[PDB]
């Protein structure tokens, strides 16, 4: 046994849908079968360190939560200059709480508290993101693939020539 | 006093499964330690042992249709990582991420009518090309099989050993063949005693061996 | 009986601690059972009938009291299920214990057992008994806004009848909080 | 006694001579002649570990074995992004089996499992292979070039002036 | 705080002969280790020990033509590391992709008349250039020559000294010179004793001393 | 004789492991002799005449029960050769063990003592004896979709005749597995 252990499968990137000149940060914003957040979703409480890449222009700046989003471009709160092609950091956790989920149900949409945050520049395309360490808790459900014709399932495979 | 800069010619590349780390900034920022909070795990393998699962059949309930009289036959599944008998399962998904695979594999059975009912149950494997499923108990048995009885025992858990063409082989299945992967593995019985309506529960888990090698998406991300 | 089955561990608890702590001990004589209607199961019901139950209703009790205090707090959790028979039924229900339950769906029914839990049939068991120990997102919490657990249970597999047996059979829990911290 | 022990002589390189938008990977596809395949070809069972290169364009993408092809762009299983002009990557076994070889007589198509398996991207020219620490288990037959005139061989030879 | 980037002027090619390594990716991964299988070997030479080999004549015929009469010439054949006599030969196709080579070189000798028969036979070394073949045992004898019989053996294993220009020598064969690289090197023989049909195989080898240095292609690959 | 001559190695082989060995022992009396037809040699074979036998060929045997049995297996393999003759016969055959065998060519013919092997003329041989432990892609292995091994000969001699001696010969060979784990 040496894998399934998320001390190696949580450490790779996965694509991001959406952007806009500012965009919310957050794990949930991924999507719901890439294989990184299955395994997210795939539980309850899960914590971990973070690392984020983004290919971009301009100035990337980035502010931790829990702050007034009115106030990013002035006064420049931590962050380095333009370089191209890659960029690459990291950010510790800062959330208010000593766990974050996947959901919470209070009389469904996301809470406002679960924020790796925001960033901000005049131009974005691409968006990598990493997990650190990570632990989860309390496993959650998880589906495959539906099944819809006769035998047992059936896919093409690669093969040379 | 320069040190030979024995420069990069063409490495470094910005790609996935790198090992490499990067630079706190808001960085040096402690968080109350989280240990002694509870459901701590590491291994989708380990807890797929304590776990069971379930399984379906065509009439879409999970439970087993059980008929009580002088039929020999109860019903014919099959076992693979990812077929009709076993979508719905704990083990697939978490399955259908990976290629290789192995190690047994694990089944249970919950019985259903009052315990007072005597019966007669036999679990069997069959090899993946035995070109005919068997139609009688102790010919059957001539691949593996086993028993038991409602007597001093309801629960029960299972296995198949992980026979196979190599010591791994593919999650999922091939588009230029035809032979079964393992077969059609399943259940006879020895007369029934008397029920008016049985019924029987069967899962599958992990346990000491069930394994995998790593790691893609198939899926339409 | 099967006689209890914990929940993710087995162990006295932590009971004094900080400020809050100082300021929210284990006030012992907050804890009472009581009984809460669950369903009505008949010959009637096929699979996948879910039917859930959010946790906790309001109760006369001084636990009760203070769940509408409106305040910082934690608890404990005691869950003691059964419903009394007669040995010539015949079946199996699921009893479980969810966390941050949301509205499931067909398929994910057949995945049910992934949390703590036992069996119901009228041979193995007559008493269900099973504890979930706390947590949440803060230290504590203030419910209202929230629920983080619930009490549910469904079909897992069609009921059976005789002449001999009672065509109806109600279902009963035991619902308490423990190692209350206020 | 200092070569002739694989070792040395299977660490360098080869061209193979067909690409597409994908493409297998595999020894045999190597030249039937050129000095790696023939020690290669000259064996019965081999192993070793595994080292490629590739000139390149767009994202470098590569798979192991045992894998529906149909799931590769997508979710980006590992990978490092784009950079000219060399990029070296080296893949460690994964075969389903304790050993590869060469043919495989069974009612003399090459098998279909010997497959280190196959790379994609959107642009593919040059490609460079390369064997590690590599084994080699009972060796089999080999030619030279043939004989057709008289007295042992001719050849050119080049000298200065 | 930076250390001096003691930058690298113009060096770091990617290039052939290079020992550098690369970064595992969807590594961390064991196999079963591969001991205790058969079939191990490390060395094309030391493999080439224990194994014999064959030759060829116009003949097209493996073995020798082995008349048995008056005649007092057998056959003449070369051994260079690349001739017609020698191309179908385990050591040649291993040795065409060098160009340095050095140490003496193996051959075989298997007999075909029944055991009964007594014979003579006389193995004989010629050096390049001594501008004429021998005409006789005993002035053949001059250069290097040896004996056996039918008589107690009948296999035998025999070698030319890796006599060169240096201590080295040049694989191919130029194309600007005439005398041969080695000579005629056969074999004599005393009266034949009686027989309707001989036959006589060879073969040759690696042994103490068969070495090289290297390597590049020849091939039109 | 000349005695046994081995392949790659001499020893006292591993008998019993895991499941699978645990499961699919050392059943010995799956062992048994026999005889097969392999060619015949007269004056006429000129050199290169190649005569092939793959393996291994059905057999009413309890071996041959369960080489149909269709199934994950591992072998041993014992090979025996000769072909009686007389003392005035004159020439050279040569016996082969080939793992993996491809159809060969003309040119690479003056190959093949690669391989494990002995000689054959009628002086120096009258038997001969040779053994190839198993190997293969799997652990194990299942025959019907594959063969990993087959029993060649061909010409390495014409072959001389006089009055004295028999102008035809058969010639057998002596085929059955050994250290058979199922």
């Amino acid at each position: 046994r040496h894998h399934t252990d998320v001390g190696f499968i949580m450490d790779r990137f996965v694509k991001i849908n959406s952007l806009s000149p500012t965009h919310v940060i957050d794990l949930m914003q991924t999507h719901k079968h890439g294989i990184v957040g299955a395994l997210l979703r795939a539980a309850t409480y899960y914590f971990s360190d973070l690392e984020i890449v983004v290919r971009h222009d301009g100035n990337l700046t980035w502010v931790p939560n829990g702050a007034p989003e009115a106030a990013l471009s002035n006064t420049s709160n931590p962050t380095a200059y333009n370089k191209a092609p890659f960029t690459r950091l990291a950010l510790p956790y800062t959330a208010p709480h000593r766990v974050l989920a996947t959901v919470y149900d209070g009389t469904t949409q996301l809470p406002a508290s679960f924020n790796y945050g925001a960033i901000q520049a005049q131009a974005i395309h691409e968006l990598l993101v990493r997990m650190k360490r990570a632990e989860l808790y309390c496993p959650r459900p998880l589906l495959a693939i539906k099944v819809t014709s006769q035998d047992r399932y059936k896919q093409k495979i690669i093969a040379p020539a | 006093g320069i040190f030979p800069v024995a420069c990069a010619d063409g490495y470094g590349g910005l790609v996935t499964t790198d090992p490499k780390t990067a630079d706190p900034v808001y960085g040096k920022v402690y968080n109350p330690p989280k240990t002694n909070y509870p459901g701590r795990f590491t291994n989708l393998l380990d807890v797929a042992e304590a776990c069971p699962t379930f399984l379906r059949f065509d009439d879409g309930k999970p439970y087993v249709v059980t008929r009580a009289d002088d039929t020999r036959l109860l019903a014919k599944f099959d076992v693979s990582l990812a077929a009709k008998h076993m979508s719905n399962t704990y083990l697939s998904g978490i399955a259908q991420y990976y290629t290789q695979y192995s190690g047994t594999i694990n089944l249970h059975f919950m019985f259903t009518g009052s315990t007072d009912s005597k019966a007669r149950y036999m679990v069997a494997y069959i090899p993946p090309g035995v070109e005919t499923p068997p139609d009688t108990p102790e010919e059957a048995a001539h691949c593996i099989h086993a028993e038991w009885d409602t007597g001093l025992n309801s629960k029960f858990t299972f296995s198949i050993p992980y026979v196979s063409a190599a010591d791994y082989a593919y999650t999922a299945s091939d588009t230029a063949e035809t032979t079964n992967v393992q077969g059609w593995v399943c259940v006879y019985q020895i007369t029934h005693g008397k029920a008016e309506n049985d019924t029987l529960l069967v899962s599958a888990s992990a346990g000491k061996d069930f394994e995998l090698r790593l790691p893609i998406d198939p899926r339409t991300q | 009986s099967v006689g209890v089955t914990y929940g993710y561990s087995t162990e006295e608890d932590h009971v004094a601690g900080p400020n809050t702590s100082g300021l929210e001990t284990r006030v012992v004589q907050a804890e009472r059972f009581f009984k809460k209607f669950l369903f009505d199961w008949t010959t009637d019901k096929p699979f996948g009938y879910l039917t859930k139950l959010e946790l906790p209703t309001d109760h006369h009790g001084v636990f009760g009291h203070l769940v509408d205090s409106y305040a910082y707090m934690r608890n404990g959790w005691d869950v003691e299920v059964s419903a009394v028979g007669n040995q010539f039924n015949g079946g199996c229900l699921l009893v479980a214990m969810v966390p941050e339950w949301k509205a499931f769906d067909t398929r994910e029914k057949y995945q049910l057992t992934l949390f703590p839990h036992q069996f119901i049939s009228p041979r193995t068991n007559m008493t269900a008994h099973i504890t979930v120990p706390y947590l949440g997102v803060n230290r504590y919490d203030q419910y209202k806004k929230h629920k983080p657990w619930t009490l549910v249970v469904m079909v897992l597999s069609p009921l059976t009848v005789s002449n001999t047996a009672a065509p109806q059979i109600k279902v009963y829990a035991n619902i308490a909080p423990t190692y209350v911290h206020v």
